[PDB]
């Protein structure tokens, strides 16, 4: 505890992230809506908009 | 737990000692790094070893 | 207002022990790169204490 900011101990955790190749398993809590079709609508796939 | 001085080795496109023997992270890394001081808790007034 | 200069020449320079002798966080440079210096190779250093 006696040495410099410098030398002191620190904590380090890495997360690594799978962008979208497999099923996304790892999903927030954003909540889902009834799909409709064959109309002009805002779309949201897994983080995919448009 | 890495030291204070290697908390910058921790980065995509970095050379040096933890980064060339203890950790490498890729070119084209896509995540996020945490780091936070840990003095009180993993050191020794008799020298953690 | 009395900051100290030192000329090193004519010798081997090692980077990777500065940070064993000071407790500083970065070796924030301008020109080139903390994690190269010890391949390319220069003329004359200065070191200016202050």
């Amino acid at each position: 505890p006696t040495y410099g900011v410098g030398h002191q101990p620190y904590r380090v955790v890495v997360l690594s992230f799978e962008l979208l190749h497999a099923p996304a398993t790892v999903c927030g809590p954003k909540k889902s809506t009834n799909l409709v079709k064959n109309k002009c609508v805002n779309f949201n796939f897994n983080g995919l908009t448009g | 737990v890495i030291r204070g001085n290697e908390v910058s080795q921790i980065a995509p496109g970095q050379t040096g000692n933890i980064a060339d023997y203890n950790y490498k992270l890729p070119d084209d890394f896509t995540g996020c790094v945490i780091a936070w001081n840990s003095n009180k808790l993993d050191s020794k007034p008799s020298g953690n070893y | 207002y009395a900051w100290n200069r030192k000329r090193i020449s004519n010798c081997v320079a090692d980077y990777s022990v500065i940070y064993n002798f000071a407790p500083f966080f970065a070796f924030k440079c301008y020109g080139v790169s903390p994690t190269k210096l010890n391949d390319l190779c220069f003329t004359n250093v200065y070191a200016d204490s202050f």
